RNA sequence: UUAUAUACAACCUCAACUCAUAUGGGACUACCCCCUGAAUUUAAGCAUAUUAAUUAGGGGAGGAAAAGAAACUAACAAGGAUUUUCUUAGUAGCGGCGAGCGAAAAGAAAACAGUUCAGCACUAAGUCACUUUGUCUAUAUGGCAAAUGUGAGAUGCAGUG
RNA sequence: AAAGCAUUGUGAUGGCCCUAGCGGGUGUUGACACAAUGUGAUUUCUGCCCAGUGCUCUGAAUGUCAAAGUGAAGAAAUUC
RNA sequence: AUAUUAGACCUCGGUUUGGUAUCGUCAAUGAAAUACCACUACUCUUAUUGUUUCCUUACUUACUUGAUUAAAUGGAACGU
């Protein structure tokens, strides 16, 4: 299935610029301090995870 | 199994595949009726876990509703009072469109009973249900002891006395604190009791 | 634009190689209406005459169902499993080919869902799998699992990416069919 | 853009290091490179956390230190492979040298001692201030539990303008398993020796000389 | 098959019938559930407030109905579905903080009854409705069996839970 | 009231009006029409005033200036 | 140090031993003493996928509208 647009809105806004933005953001979509917090902390955990195995 | 897999692939409702897939079923529906016989449930995923078994006769049917709030219907004349009452178009109604969905399906359908309703699509004027309907009188409705309670007579139109699980929630039934005061029952059950007024006979 | 779950199915394992599959499933039928409880009044001279265990003779045959196919692929008890293309809404098989790849199950998606049910003997079957491999014809078995893997398994790379649907259509590529004619011929002809 | 003796796009396991001992096609060894990159942390101002990568392993390095000493170094090191200077043959360093065809300042990190605050502040203003070769007593050793591998393998860091640091991590005389043996030290000790941090880091990528650099996940 | 030129099939979405069988509207008003919703009044004026989450209007049932076996309290030495009475209490709160309004836990009673699904490695659709034929014994929308005849059912029926 | 006279809006996805909502009237309409108003047959004329008020203008763009969006500070509420 | 090379080693290149080689790692003299060697930066150039008071043009499949008793629409084809 893959990322909402909100995911990729973050995802894009995680890898740059302001993680305090990707909490703003995540907490416009969401919104509640506790569920941005746990949003945030699971895309950028498969942002790494992909930046293994998108090689090899 | 794969009733697993579908409770979690129609949660992504605002992916690419599950976007375009209640894209082409927002516009198909709406070139027909606004009440409609289903030959499946849509979504039996969903329609199970609210009460729908395959057997004969469950039956389905498609609504749709209006998406918006309540318009005052006072004449344009519009409404005498103190201007408390001058409310018209930014008024809501109480019971949610879930709710009058199911209810426009148990009148026009007074020959079965309303078990429960879910979403299956909407987009910015109609929002609509599926209805899980039941044949109440059917020699398999009847002698089969598991479904059985709904074939009573407390339970003739059922939908449009707040006893579906939609109509049920406009109510405001709940324990505790928070859902006290509808605490016998209604809620009007409950101003009958607060302002009550017993004399006594040893008083 | 399709999203590329959708389309796999409609890259159904076209007609040379999905012939000698149900060439193949005519074997493993699950039922006949008489010969189910013609079995069972074999059953009835091991109430006084046998006195053993012989009217079993463990079967092997197909399994259908949607739900039932789900759990022999999350065991791998599944060795070839049908996917039925024009299924609706989709999502009762929507998860099924990626989770053939991720288990490794050799899957196929066939053109028809009563094609299927015309021989489980029911209207509409959805999917199936094939737990038995049962060893006297596992030769043409064999020749249809890799055939299956090619255009299935392995492809499973840009079956994840690639597809579009999007066709144009039928007098609007026409029109400009007519502007690629024009705009290449002034350029064309620009010598005189 | 990167040679696969050391592989890098195919990622790394465990298990493909060990290869390594038919590695080296070189007989004489020189330095691979600690090279740390401190982004988002400026350390030109009072910002500073003091630590070391302590080996308990030995890569065999290949260089020198002098040191110093009043009353305060080598009354127990005379089993230590010491020299004991009555550390004023600082002025030694400092416009004055060695010797001609090998400078004072070809050492690695200089001494803080305790008897040299004295000298420290402006008095190293041409020698050390002006050099950039002087810890404090933050050096890790002041002749107490590790004087030779001091020289051995055990230094810190004291950061370059441009943050860009290339001191010893190891070498290419270890043995086929002490590549993962170097970092494998590392998993507790700089997790939060890295001040104030969540994680603002991400580059860890060990250079070699004798090979392409080793990139870590 | 499908130059929409011979059939053939099967599904799927939908039709039609003075088809077989059935089901539903309307009445009553005291109580009951779902809705919609005023103004007189009082505030010594009056608009929020009050009257009132009420008269009137609309719809739906039963001999009761609704509710109901915890997304509940408490802060204890802890209690344990619902509903009714007593007390909490005209209290906490709410209010042109004005007029006014206003609950609940605990405690004491009456009564007490508990459960079922969906979703898992149930591990042979193991289920159901018709119809016909034997054949029970209400004037039976019954009882059993046979044909397992025709269908529902693998887009998930039963049992376990 | 009238006939005459004048002004106004409208070329239709329009003007005017109804409607709770759907939807309708004019409309079997189409500027010599429909709709909105003042004056009141003919004759003779209908002076000056756009300061106030109303109506009006792609048009004046930055004095004002909504929610949404965007930026910054803070642990967040949130404040700028 | 490497590069190179013949011999010990290896089937051989290769390793190793030694010779030779560019500033140098070091001197001079300072604000870094720079061999053998890397994790890279700002004016820019590429090449793959990025807030917006963004901007213009184009498409059809949502949706709107008209017309029809939903009859000849879009393309080619010969014959002139």
């Amino acid at each position: 299935v893959g990322h909402a647009p909100y995911e990729k809105r973050t995802m894009e806004l995680l890898k740059v610029s302001k993680d305090k933005r990707a909490l703003k953001f995540l907490k416009r979509r969401l919104g509640t301090h506790i569920r941005a917090k746990r949003k945030r902390e699971e895309l950028s955990n498969i942002l790494t995870q992909l930046r293994k195995a998108q090689t090899h | 199994g794969a009733y697993r897999y579908m409770q979690e692939l129609y949660r992504k409702k605002q992916s690419d595949v599950m976007r375009y897939l209640l894209r082409i079923r927002v516009w198909q529906y709406r070139q027909l009726t606004k009440l409609h016989r289903s030959p499946r449930p849509t979504r039996p995923d969903k329609a199970r876990r609210l009460g729908y078994r395959a057997k004969q006769g469950f039956v389905i049917y498609r609504i749709r509703v209006r998406r918006g709030g309540r318009k005052r219907p006072v004449p344009k004349g519009c409404t005498y009072g103190k201007p408390k009452s001058h409310g018209v178009n930014q008024l809501k109604p109480y019971r949610g469109l879930q709710s009058i969905a199911e209810e426009r399906v148990g009148r026009r359908l007074g020959g079965l009973r309303v078990l429960n309703s879910y979403w299956i699509a909407q987009d910015a004027s109609y929002k609509y249900f599926e209805v899980i309907l039941i044949d109440t009188h059917h020699s398999a409705i009847r002698r089969d002891p598991k479904i059985n309670w709904i074939c009573k007579h407390v339970h003739k139109h059922r939908e449009l006395r707040g006893l579906t699980s939609a109509g049920k929630s406009s109510r405001g039934i709940g324990k505790g604190y928070r859902y006290s005061q509808t605490i016998g029952g209604s809620r009007r059950a409950a101003w009958k009791r607060k302002n009550r007024e017993h004399m006594h006979r040893k008083r | 634009k399709v999203p590329p779950p959708i389309h796999q199915f409609s890259q159904t394992l076209d007609k040379t190689t999905a012939v000698k599959l149900f060439k193949l499933l005519e074997k493993y039928r699950p039922e006949s209406p008489l010969a189910k409880k013609l079995r069972l009044k074999k059953i009835a001279e091991a109430k006084a005459k046998g006195k053993d265990v012989e009217p079993k003779k463990k079967p092997s045959y197909v399994s259908a169902g949607t739900n039932t196919v789900t759990k022999l692929i999350e065991q791998k008890k599944a060795q070839l499993v049908v996917i039925a293309h024009d299924v609706d809404p989709l999502e009762l098989v929507l998860f099924l080919p990626a989770l053939c790849r991720k288990m490794g199950v050799p899957y196929c998606i066939v053109k028809g869902k009563a094609r299927l049910g015309r021989l489980v003997r029911r209207k509409t079957c959805t999917t199936l799998a094939l737990t038995t491999v049962d060893n006297n014809d596992k030769a043409n078995f064999g020749k249809v699992l890799e055939a299956v893997k090619t255009n299935f398994n392995e492809r499973h790379e840009e079956i994840r990416r690639h597809w579009g649907g999007g066709i144009l259509g039928s007098k609007s590529l026409a029109r400009i069919s007519k502007l690629e004619r024009a705009k290449a011929r002034e350029l064309a002809q620009k010598q005189g | 853009m990167a040679s696969k003796v050391s592989r890098d796009t195919l990622y790394e396991g465990v298990n493909g290091l060990l290869e390594a001992s038919a590695k080296k096609k070189r007989g004489f060894l020189e330095t691979v490179e600690l090279q740390i990159g401190l982004k988002n942390y400026d350390p030109q101002k009072d910002k500073r956390f003091s630590g070391t990568v302590k080996l308990k392993h030995i890569p065999r390095p290949k260089m020198k230190v002098c040191i110093l000493g009043d009353q305060q170094h080598c009354d127990e090191a005379k089993a230590n492979n010491v020299d004991f200077m009555d550390a004023e043959a600082l002025k030694k360093l400092n416009k004055n040298k060695k010797l001609v065809k090998k400078l004072a300042k070809s050492y690695d990190a200089f001494l803080a001692s305790e008897s040299l605050i004295k000298q420290i502040p402006r008095l190293l203003g041409p020698g050390l201030n002006k050099a950039g070769k002087f810890p404090a007593l933050l050096s890790h050793q002041e002749s107490m539990i590790g004087k030779i591998e001091e020289v051995k393998s055990t230094i810190k860091f004291q950061m370059k303008k441009v943050l860009c640091l290339s001191v010893a991590v190891g070498h290419v005389g270890m043995k086929s398993d002490e590549l993962a043996q170097n970092v494998n030290l590392s998993i507790n000790f700089l997790v939060s020796l890295l001040k104030k941090n969540w994680q603002n880091v991400r580059s860890l990528h060990v250079k070699s000389s004798m090979g392409p650099p080793q990139r870590l996940y």
